[PDB]
Order: structure tokens, then sequence, then C-alpha cells
RNA sequence: CGCGGGGUGGAGCAGCCUGGUAGCUCGUCGGGCUCAUAACCCGAAGGUCGUCGGUUCAAAUCCGGCCCCCGCAACCA
RNA sequence: AGCCGGUAGCGGGCGUGGAUCCCUGGAUGUCCGAAUGGGGGAACCCGGCCGGCGGGAACGCCGGUCACCGCGCUUUUUGCGCGGGGGGAACCUGGGGAACUGAAACAUCUCAGUACCCAGAGGAGAGGAAAGAGAAAUCGACUCCCUGAGUAGCGGCGAGCGAAAGGGGACCAGCCUAAACCGUCCGGCUUGUCCGGGCGGGGUCGUGGGGCCCUCGGACACCGAAUCCCCAGCCUAGCCGAA
RNA sequence: GUGGUUCGUGGAGCCAUGGGGGAAUCUGGGCGGACCACCGCCUAAGGCUAAGUACUCCGGGUGACCGAUAGCGCACCAGUA
RNA sequence: CGUAGGGAAACCGAGUCCGAACAGGGCGCAAACGAAAAGUCCGCGGCCGUGGACCCGAAACCGGGCGAGCUAGCCCUGGCCAGGGUGAAGCUGGGGUGAGACCCAGUGGAGGCCCGAACCGGUGGGGGAUGCAAACCCCUCGGAUGAGCUGGGGCUAGGAGUGAAAAGCUAACCGAGCCCGGAGAUAGCUGGUUCUCCCCGAAAUGACUUUAGGGUCAGCCUCAGGC
RNA sequence: GCGUAGGGUUAGGCGGGACCUAAGGUGAAGCCGAAAGGCGUAGCCGAAGGGCAGCCGGUUAAUAUUCCGGCCCUUCCCGCA
RNA sequence: CUGGUGUUGGCUCUUGGUCGCGCCUGCGUAGGAUAGGUGGGAGCCUGUGAACCCCCGCCUCCGGGUGGGGGGGAGGCGCCGGUGAAAUACCACCCUGGCGCGGCUGGGGGCCUAACCCUCGGAUGGGGGGACAGCGCUUGGCGGGCAGUUUGACUGGGGCGG
RNA sequence: GGGGCCUGACUGCGAGGCCUGCAAGCCGAGCAGGGGCGAAAGCCGGGCCUAGUGAACCGGUGGUCCCGUGUGGAAGGGCCA
């Protein structure tokens, strides 16, 4: 009796991989309480095509970052702050640095999620990372002109 | 209708009952014999197949060989209108 | 005929397990105690432990047919 | 050339401007009956609605309409639409299914799948294009007749029961579909090259056939109904017919 | 577990089928009277199909068929009194 | 059908079977001088099989229906029981006693109580017996406020019903109703069986028989053909 | 009380129906049964029970709470207050 | 009345059967003693660990066997040497009963609820029973409640007797 | 009745008859195979004789050339006992 599940289920485990059972259990516990349809032919091709509609977006949302994250490496952003020496008056967060990506080569970010805690004073060198689940490093130089 | 299979159309039939006296011809044993042969009903082995379709319960008598044909019937799902006499539909028109 | 189990002292039962005690019981004999007798205690007698043929240190304690009763449903032109 | 039934009579009428009578169609057809608006002790009783009639509101009459079921439509039927009810001498298929009797008793057996009960069909019904037969590299759908044959067998191997292949004849035709792949419409959705139900295409064979590709040049020439149409023919009244 | 077939359990196959288990799509499947091989014949689980056949309420024809106790129960207002 | 028979069969064949057998035996094979005939095919006749099989007749069996307007029970609803007699409980009053029980009067009017009509019965006797009557008449007798009788409307039935129980009753006969049907059931039994003449002319014994008053074989009668 | 023929039964109030329910019957919902069919709450059918308005006389060969005489009531419909 | 199954599910606790690998127990003086069968048989065993002690757990003809923590700082054992059939080191095959693990599994006892059943003026719901009951197929049994029949002949009638 | 070697309580048949309704029952010489006892002639196919028994069907057993449902087998039958 090979039902496909919906949720865990502790030892006739989780979300979807089929297994069978005793039929009793089927058709009067499993598909009753709405958690488990048996594998027609029909069912058995509508999830496998469902499979691979997630897997493949699974492996195209891993490679919409990963194809931004390579054309991200081979730049560099400038920071000209009013800033005299070794410290900034004001300061450079995520959001100016969107900004600067976003009009310096034309890239937009989250902002949020970049590695940035206490956004960055101090003119220097810095180079931070991001996400999505793979994620990318980016460097960024913080200069001074007037 | 009556102690048939609303899925299979299976209805009681008429057999036999024979009543046999001796040991069989193939173990050195004279004959078989026959003390009584009369009739008796075989009846479909019945059962209720309670499901929940779209509106309401649906209640059937199908033979216990035929129950998951009940289930495929289950799938078929449009026309989520009237009364627990949707049957009428689920039934052959189903199957036809 | 075929299967399950039996045949240990004059009566029966444990030893038929993992081959190295043949004993128990009542019954009969001599004896002690009781007027006594049953009782009780003591000792002694009766067993080839169903047959043969073997595996082996040894076997009643394993086997195979045998042989009788009891046991088994079954069976009948 | 007479007619107003069996049937005369009284008392009246019609017919060569073709009566009566016979054939075809049509109209009227009270009530009951599947009986169907609702009851009901068949041939009676009581209504709703729309229209009508009378002085007509009460009462009444008239015409029309209104049972239930299934099915297809559709907006869950508030409606419409077609269909079904019941009868029939025997014949027919199916679903059930005796006994006396025979066995010189009786139980298997027989009578027998008979009598009979029920359901359905029609002018026939059943059956019918091989998952067939069965030894001949063999027949070719089914039904019926004749033979095979009282053979093969079945059997308290008792009483009894009893085939088939083949052969000769009557008649003689085979056709749709589901499925793969294509289109599609609505659907449902964990939107998709997905599933799915309704329709259209396709395709139907045992030497195997089909689908989707590949090459070929294949052709409308030929085929052609069991469906519709016309016709001869026939049935439903008659007529001529020697001496 | 039974029915059907000549087959009454018989060496009992074949066609049906109430119960249980439960496939495959050509290298797949059923059958040739248990079962095995070989050699063969067939394509199951969807459906229709005239004609040749049966009967006789009805109409007509024919008779080594009756002739009013016969012939249908009824020749006559009989399924009546 | 006949022309080929023997063998359980494999088979063989004017033979084959059993058998070691070329002993044996079983069952088989064999022209009368162109006529006649094996064998078949029609017709007629005797007999048998199978069919209702010479006719009439059961007691019964089973199938499908029809019946509770009779009778039995119960359900619903109505109705009827003259008139008399006995006189329970309980009240009430009084006596009683510590308070009681209890005793006594009057009242009261209970009961499958009493005598007895209607009504329901049917004890004894007589009559009746092709009746007035397929259960009646007369005399006598039982019950008669109860388990009472009764009108109407209802339900239950054939191996079933109903039954204060007799195997009673279920439409004038119930140890299993009626009708139609299977059906011409079966009847080793009883009865019956039709013109005329002519010749022959028995037996009632034996053997076996769930047989004895029935049969099968033999015996005894008859006919045809042959010796 | 027979044959032939003619005549004879008059109802808003009497009985029953255009009221009610009882046993019982039937029966949508529903349940069951090889078929025929069997059950079944509701509803409906069902009366000598419930409900409901007519009493006395006269008349006819034959009908009268029915026709007539007198007195007396019931429902519906429509008006007004 | 009953067994096996279908309808008929969940979580557990528990045993039985078989099989395969591993581990095993068996003892009358008796080559030296407390060795299961027989075959092999000049020797092993210790390097990261040998005897004796530490205590643990198991078995006990309680003698002894045996594995684990270790203290452990290395010989412990072998046979010939027979007053027992056999010889006790060792690595195996295998019987015996046993434990364990794993596989295959049948039998039990619980609890659960969601089939199924019963209920609840109220319900795709609640309560109770509960995978039992019931019902389908099947196995065996009790079974005059009912059915179909049988229950000889001869015979100084029949019976009884014979 | 007593000894002695022996097993013819043989296999294959059986001319011819007793008896007899059938079906049975009974006696039997002789021929062939192979034997036993006897010198041999010859005897022997149980017992001095007449009772000690059961058709057929259904199976069991042991063998055997036979049949084996398309074919080789097998199932199962037949044949002898
Ligand atoms: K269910
Ligand atoms: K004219
Ligand atoms: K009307
Ligand atoms: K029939
Ligand atoms: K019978
Ligand atoms: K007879
Ligand atoms: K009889
Ligand atoms: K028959
Ligand atoms: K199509
Ligand atoms: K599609
Ligand atoms: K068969
Ligand atoms: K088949
Ligand atoms: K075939
Ligand atoms: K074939
Ligand atoms: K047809
Ligand atoms: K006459
Ligand atoms: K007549
Ligand atoms: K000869
Ligand atoms: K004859
Ligand atoms: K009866
Ligand atoms: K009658
Ligand atoms: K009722
Ligand atoms: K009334
Ligand atoms: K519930
Ligand atoms: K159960
Ligand atoms: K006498
Ligand atoms: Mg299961
Ligand atoms: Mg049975
Ligand atoms: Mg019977
Ligand atoms: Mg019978
Ligand atoms: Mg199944
Ligand atoms: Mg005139
Ligand atoms: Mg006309
Ligand atoms: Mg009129
Ligand atoms: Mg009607
Ligand atoms: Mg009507
Ligand atoms: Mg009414
Ligand atoms: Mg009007
Ligand atoms: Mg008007
Ligand atoms: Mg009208
Ligand atoms: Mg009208
Ligand atoms: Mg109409
Ligand atoms: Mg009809
Ligand atoms: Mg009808
Ligand atoms: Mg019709
Ligand atoms: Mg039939
Ligand atoms: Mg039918
Ligand atoms: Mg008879
Ligand atoms: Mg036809
Ligand atoms: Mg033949
Ligand atoms: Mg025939
Ligand atoms: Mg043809
Ligand atoms: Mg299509
Ligand atoms: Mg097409
Ligand atoms: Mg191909
Ligand atoms: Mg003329
Ligand atoms: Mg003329
Ligand atoms: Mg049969
Ligand atoms: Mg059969
Ligand atoms: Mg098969
Ligand atoms: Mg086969
Ligand atoms: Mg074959
Ligand atoms: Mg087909
Ligand atoms: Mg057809
Ligand atoms: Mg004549
Ligand atoms: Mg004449
Ligand atoms: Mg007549
Ligand atoms: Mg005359
Ligand atoms: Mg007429
Ligand atoms: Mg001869
Ligand atoms: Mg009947
Ligand atoms: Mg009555
Ligand atoms: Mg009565
Ligand atoms: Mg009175
Ligand atoms: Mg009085
Ligand atoms: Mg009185
Ligand atoms: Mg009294
Ligand atoms: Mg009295
Ligand atoms: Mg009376
Ligand atoms: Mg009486
Ligand atoms: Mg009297
Ligand atoms: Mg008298
Ligand atoms: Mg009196
Ligand atoms: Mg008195
Ligand atoms: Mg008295
Ligand atoms: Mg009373
Ligand atoms: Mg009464
Ligand atoms: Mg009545
Ligand atoms: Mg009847
Ligand atoms: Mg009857
Ligand atoms: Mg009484
Ligand atoms: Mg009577
Ligand atoms: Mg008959
Ligand atoms: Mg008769
Ligand atoms: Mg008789
Ligand atoms: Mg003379
Ligand atoms: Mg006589
Ligand atoms: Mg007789
Ligand atoms: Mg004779
Ligand atoms: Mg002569
Ligand atoms: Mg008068
Ligand atoms: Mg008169
Ligand atoms: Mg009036
Ligand atoms: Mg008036
Ligand atoms: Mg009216
Ligand atoms: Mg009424
Ligand atoms: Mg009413
Ligand atoms: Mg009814
Ligand atoms: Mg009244
Ligand atoms: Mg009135
Ligand atoms: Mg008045
Ligand atoms: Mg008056
Ligand atoms: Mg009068
Ligand atoms: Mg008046
Ligand atoms: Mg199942
Ligand atoms: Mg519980
Ligand atoms: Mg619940
Ligand atoms: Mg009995
Ligand atoms: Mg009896
Ligand atoms: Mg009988
Ligand atoms: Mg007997
Ligand atoms: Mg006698
Ligand atoms: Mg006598
Ligand atoms: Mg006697
Ligand atoms: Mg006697
Ligand atoms: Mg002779
Ligand atoms: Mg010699
Ligand atoms: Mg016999
Ligand atoms: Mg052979
Ligand atoms: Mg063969």
């Amino acid at each position: 009796m090979k039902v496909i599940l919906l949720e865990p289920l502790e030892n006739l485990g989780d979300v979807g991989q089929v297994v069978d059972v005793k039929p009793g259990y089927a058709r009067n516990y499993l598909l009753p309480r709405g958690l488990a349809v048996l594998a027609t032919e029909s069912n058995l091709k509508a999830l496998e095509a469902r499979i691979r509609a997630q897997a493949k977006r699974l492996a195209e949302r891993k490679a919409e970052a990963e194809r931004l994250k390579e054309i991200l490496e081979n730049l560099t952003l400038t920071i000209p702050v009013r800033a005299g020496e070794t410290k900034i008056y004001g300061s450079v967060t995520a959001k100016d640095i969107a900004e600067a990506l976003s009009r310096q080569h034309g890239v937009t970010i989250d902002p949020k999620r970049l590695a940035l805690e206490k956004p960055i004073k101090e003119l220097g060198e810095y180079v931070l990372t991001y996400k999505p689940h793979p994620e990318v490093p980016i460097q960024l130089k913080v200069s001074v002109v007037a | 209708m009556s102690k048939v299979c609303e899925i299979s159309g299976k209805r009681p039939i008429v057999a036999n009952s024979i009543q046999r006296r001796g040991k069989a011809k193939r173990e050195g044993g004279v004959g078989k014999k026959t003390t009584g042969i009369s009739k008796r009903r075989q009846y479909p082995n019945l059962q209720k197949v309670r499901v929940r379709v779209a509106g309401q319960e649906i209640t059937f008598r199908v033979a216990a060989s035929h129950i998951p044909k009940v289930y495929e019937l289950v799938e078929r799902a449009k026309g989520l209108k009237l009364e627990g006499l949707s049957p009428k539909e689920i039934k052959k028109e189903l199957l036809k």
C-alpha cells in the first residue's frame, strides 16, 4: 500500500519520500487525516514532476547567486569620504555601500546580512562577505578627497 | 441494492453443500461416496466504505475484493455541488 | 496394515535426559516391643530391568527389525 | 340499385344531382383500467392553477394543466427536453427451481434443469468473427437440419444418462471501440515538458497489429453498407370472364 | 467452495464463478484432458451484427378430419346458466 | 448395414488366442445342376424395448396461488346483564385499658357471594333419524358484575396459524385446508375387454427370488421349417 | 312475495362525503431482500368512537325531521357599523 | 459451538520455532590432577603484556571452570616418561544443552482510536465499546427442532418363539 | 502302523463324461516342460471318501510383453497373482 507522505512521521519518515504500510492504516488514518495519498501512476508521476520543479530552482537559486557572486570579485569600489586622517567624520554602513555599488558599477544588494555589525568608521582596507546560502566576499577601499 | 456490490456487480451465487463419507480412492480408498447434497447461497463479502467526498460523506456497500476501487474513484474531483447523492456521478459515468 | 507411545521383583509405577546406583511401595519370612494385634522399627531374601544383532571403556540408560498389550485416528468391497 | 343492423311490425324517411354497403385515412371518443392531480371498497369521491360560462364573490359547470422514475441538458434539479410504466396465444433468453416416479425397498442417482414462480426482449429471442476446435502441417464466425451415434464416454459401472470433431445440407457479411502519440475545452494546482475528466483526431490485428520517428513517389482509379432515398413488386376494397 | 460439459472426485483438464492471495504487454499471455519438455493452435479480461431457426391470438388454403353423446367446454347471445 | 475373424490391447489374419511349443483346446474359415441364394431395401404380420402403451380406480407427494364473512386467539371501538337475598372492610358511637388490642351497636353496601329472567350454555331423559333440521323440538338442568356475554372495525394460515390442550379449530368430513397444476403420478391389487366358423389344446410342479396371491429359467400346449 | 304493464324514493338541519383521528393499512426519508417483494419515523387512508344546525302537525293508492303548514337554527361570500 | 483467514489499524511488552556466524558447558582412583566424539598432533602462548594477587560477572559432581577493570614486568604450558578405553598445549569439523546477536517467525498480555458497533432533542461532532463483536468464505463438532427413508421371509392366520 | 530318502499342496493344457433350468459343483485318462521316489514295471498335479463356504461391483498388494488422448515420458488403467 504505497502512499506518498506530506510531513514527518518518525520512522515512516518525512516530507514526501514514498513508503508502503498496512492498508488499514492508509484508508482509515493516513488518507482520512489528510496526510498521505496512495501512489497512483498519476500521483506517482505528479510528484516526480514536482521533485525537479523544485530541485531545478534549487539548482537555480544556487545559480542565480553564484552568477553574481562570480561577477563581484573582479571589481573594487572606492569610498571618497570627508575623512581627515585615519578616522571618518561620518561613517559607511551597508545602505551606503549599496549606494556605492548601485552607481559606481550599477548593482543592488539586500543590503542587510552583509557582515556589518557597528557600521565601519576609520579609513583603511576592508573585505566583507555576503549571502545567500553559498556566499561571496567583497573588498572595498575607503579613501579621502574633499 | 440487495446484498450486491455497487462496484463489481458481484451478487450471491447458488452452490451445493456436499457431504462426503469415505477415503479418497487416491489413498487405497475404495471410493468417496456422497451422503447429502443440498442448496446453499454463497454471499459476496460485503463491507461499508464511508468516504468524505467534497461536500458530505459517501457510503458504499462494496465487495471487500474491490475496496480500493472506491479510493481510485475518490480521486476524480470536480463538480462540488449538490446532495449526498453524488455517487450518481461517482458511479458508472466514472467507468463510462 | 500404517502413526503415537508401552512391556523393571509375585501387581504397578522412577532409570527411556547429557552411556559409571536397579531402587520405592504394599504383600510374605526370622526378630524386638505390646496380653495381644494391625501399627512401628530392623534385616534378609525376588529383576535375564520386552528381543536379537551391534556402535564403543562398560550399558537396563542410544539404535534397527522383532514381539505382545495398551494407545491413534482411520478404514471396510 | 336499392337502403334505414340481428328483425318483422307500427310510425316515419333516403337513394342515377350514384344511397345502403366494402377499403384507406381523419374527427368525436362519458367513466374505469399501467391509470399518472389527490383519495378510493375498479367504473366512485375530493382538489390546486390559468382561461371561460351563469346575476356570479360564496355554489356549480366547461376547456386546459399538475403522478412517480430514469437520463441528457443546464445555475444545487427553483425548469425544459426525450424516454420508461402496462398487455400479449405460444414461441425466446435470463434469474430461481420441485415432487410423485424409476431404481420392482431407499439415501448417491433418476424423473430434470422438467413443472412451476420472477425479470427482460421482440416479431422473433438467443448465439455470433476464435485466447475456437484437435491430429489431417488441417479446418476456419454463429444458428438450424441430416449424419457421425445410442459410437466416445458417464454410471450405488445399478436403473439409467449420453456427447464432440468430421461429413452432407439451409443461409451466408462482418463491423465499431479502450490503449499509445496529436489537438483541445473546462478544470484542480504542491502552474506544469504535470495530473485529470468531457470532446475531436488517430487505431483495432495472430502469418502478429498499431503508435512515434526515417526513407519511398503515392494515386482516388477502385471498393462501398446492416443508414437514409426513389422505384417494381406485395398486403388493405374490387372487376372482366366462353357455351 | 461449486456449477456447466458425456465426466457422479475420478489420472479431471476445459468454460464459468462466491472466498483468499495476486502479474506481465511480444523475449507478453491462454489452450492441445493431471504434471515436464518439445512441437504446434490461438489472442481473454469492451460492444453491435442481418439471413438460414421457433411459435400461432390472427387471415387463407388443403383433408382415406368429426358430423350435434362426435368435433374446441361452446354449430344455438358460453366461459354463459 | 454386409463383404473377416480372433485378441483386454499391442497386433496378426484364413486364422488367432492362451502357451517354451510345430502338445493341446476356445472362438473362427470350406459351390447346389445358367438357374437359385449370402446380404440388404421397401411392404405386411407375430412378439419385445421405450414412451400414460389394454381401459377405469387410489390412500398419498410436491409447485404456485385462494381462504379467519364459519371457527380459534388477540388488537381498536361501542353496547347489554329484570328483580330479589346475604351483608366484608371502613367510618361513627359506646364499653374497655396506662395507652392498647379487642368486644358491642348503628351506618355502610364489598364479593370469579346466594335464588332467578333477558342473554351465554348444553346435564339427564324422551322424541326425531329418506327429519322441521347434513345436530332440530319438548321436559329437566348449568352460569348469569365476571376468567361475563356482545355489534362493528382490524391482524395472524397450510408443516403454517390458533388452541384454559381435545391432535380441538382454521367456510357442513383436519394426525396437516382448499383450488389449479406436475398428471394419463404410482397400483406385483380388484374390476372390465365387444363379430362368426374350423383344427390343436394346457398348468397349478421344480430351481433361484426382502420371494410366497409377483416374477426369471426349466417343464407341459401351439405354429413354421427341417430329419 | 307469481306473469305483463304503468307508476312510485324529493333533505344546508336525518345518515355518510367536500371534518377528526383508533387498531390496522399504506408510506416520501430510510433500511433490507436472487426476482417477485419485505419493513418503515413523518405524512396520508381508515368509524357504530370525537365533532356538527330540526321540532310538532297535515298531505299521497305508494315518499316525507325530505313536499306543504307553522315556529327555529348552521355555515361560507360580499357589504356596511 | 468453534480454528484459520477477509473486513482489520497504531504503540508496545513477551515468549516459542528454525537457520547461520560467534561464544559455549560435559569431569569414578586414574602418563601429573576435576579431558564430551574422533582426526590432526612438536609444540605452543607473551610483547604492549606471561604466573600470583585486586575485585567483578557467570556456572557450579562447590572441587573447580571462565570472561571483564587492573595491580601485571614476563614465563605459563607441551609430550615421552602409561598401576585409566582415550589423553588432556593447540586449530578445526561435529553432537549436547545453553546464552547472545541477526534473519525468518508462530503464541501470549497490555494500552491506544481512527475502522465496525451502540448511543447523544444538537453531529465533516461528543460519549461508550473497540480491532473484539458482527458479517463474508472455510474447518471440525453438537444437533428429533425439522426432513427424507429403512425397519426380511417362512409360518396349520399374524405376532411372540423357532 | 513303523522307517527311508523326498515336496506332483507342480507350470502349460485336457480327449471324454457325472450332475444340472442358469450359474456352479465333480471325476478324468492322455500329451509337452521340468522333477521326486523306485532295480525297474510304474506311481505322484495333497490327504480313505462325501461338510470346513461366498457370483459380480469397488478397491489393495506384487509382477508383467499391453494401452498412455499432438510426440518422448509421466498420471491412470488393463493383463497374470
Ligand atoms: K471501512
Ligand atoms: K362515383
Ligand atoms: K380540474
Ligand atoms: K428457465
Ligand atoms: K426422491
Ligand atoms: K417398485
Ligand atoms: K416405497
Ligand atoms: K440432468
Ligand atoms: K474515437
Ligand atoms: K493532457
Ligand atoms: K471435470
Ligand atoms: K481462462
Ligand atoms: K485447444
Ligand atoms: K487453439
Ligand atoms: K440479435
Ligand atoms: K340429445
Ligand atoms: K361438451
Ligand atoms: K485351433
Ligand atoms: K419376443
Ligand atoms: K399442509
Ligand atoms: K370450502
Ligand atoms: K405502521
Ligand atoms: K363518523
Ligand atoms: K461518531
Ligand atoms: K472477528
Ligand atoms: K389354522
Ligand atoms: Mg492485509
Ligand atoms: Mg461444505
Ligand atoms: Mg439433497
Ligand atoms: Mg435429490
Ligand atoms: Mg483482495
Ligand atoms: Mg314502413
Ligand atoms: Mg375509419
Ligand atoms: Mg357527460
Ligand atoms: Mg390511483
Ligand atoms: Mg385518480
Ligand atoms: Mg378524508
Ligand atoms: Mg375560475
Ligand atoms: Mg364575471
Ligand atoms: Mg376542470
Ligand atoms: Mg381538466
Ligand atoms: Mg396529459
Ligand atoms: Mg413487460
Ligand atoms: Mg409487471
Ligand atoms: Mg414491453
Ligand atoms: Mg436457467
Ligand atoms: Mg434477473
Ligand atoms: Mg421404486
Ligand atoms: Mg435476430
Ligand atoms: Mg467415434
Ligand atoms: Mg444429439
Ligand atoms: Mg465465410
Ligand atoms: Mg477519445
Ligand atoms: Mg474515427
Ligand atoms: Mg512490430
Ligand atoms: Mg360474371
Ligand atoms: Mg357464365
Ligand atoms: Mg455436475
Ligand atoms: Mg465438476
Ligand atoms: Mg487454467
Ligand atoms: Mg494445460
Ligand atoms: Mg497433450
Ligand atoms: Mg474482442
Ligand atoms: Mg447480443
Ligand atoms: Mg363421417
Ligand atoms: Mg358427409
Ligand atoms: Mg357438444
Ligand atoms: Mg340426431
Ligand atoms: Mg357476443
Ligand atoms: Mg476347432
Ligand atoms: Mg405452496
Ligand atoms: Mg371473524
Ligand atoms: Mg371473531
Ligand atoms: Mg334489551
Ligand atoms: Mg339488582
Ligand atoms: Mg341482580
Ligand atoms: Mg354470581
Ligand atoms: Mg343462579
Ligand atoms: Mg349466539
Ligand atoms: Mg362450548
Ligand atoms: Mg340434551
Ligand atoms: Mg337422544
Ligand atoms: Mg336455567
Ligand atoms: Mg342452582
Ligand atoms: Mg353456583
Ligand atoms: Mg372484563
Ligand atoms: Mg367482538
Ligand atoms: Mg369483521
Ligand atoms: Mg401454500
Ligand atoms: Mg402447498
Ligand atoms: Mg378457549
Ligand atoms: Mg370443520
Ligand atoms: Mg411426471
Ligand atoms: Mg390415473
Ligand atoms: Mg409407491
Ligand atoms: Mg381332443
Ligand atoms: Mg392367480
Ligand atoms: Mg404378490
Ligand atoms: Mg416361462
Ligand atoms: Mg412339422
Ligand atoms: Mg302486496
Ligand atoms: Mg307483480
Ligand atoms: Mg331543510
Ligand atoms: Mg329548512
Ligand atoms: Mg366543493
Ligand atoms: Mg375522513
Ligand atoms: Mg387525517
Ligand atoms: Mg408494506
Ligand atoms: Mg357519530
Ligand atoms: Mg347531521
Ligand atoms: Mg327544535
Ligand atoms: Mg310528522
Ligand atoms: Mg310505508
Ligand atoms: Mg319544512
Ligand atoms: Mg482482501
Ligand atoms: Mg481499551
Ligand atoms: Mg465515536
Ligand atoms: Mg441424528
Ligand atoms: Mg422423522
Ligand atoms: Mg419418495
Ligand atoms: Mg436393510
Ligand atoms: Mg410374512
Ligand atoms: Mg400361529
Ligand atoms: Mg419374529
Ligand atoms: Mg424371532
Ligand atoms: Mg469338458
Ligand atoms: Mg532312479
Ligand atoms: Mg453395486
Ligand atoms: Mg509404450
Ligand atoms: Mg502424449
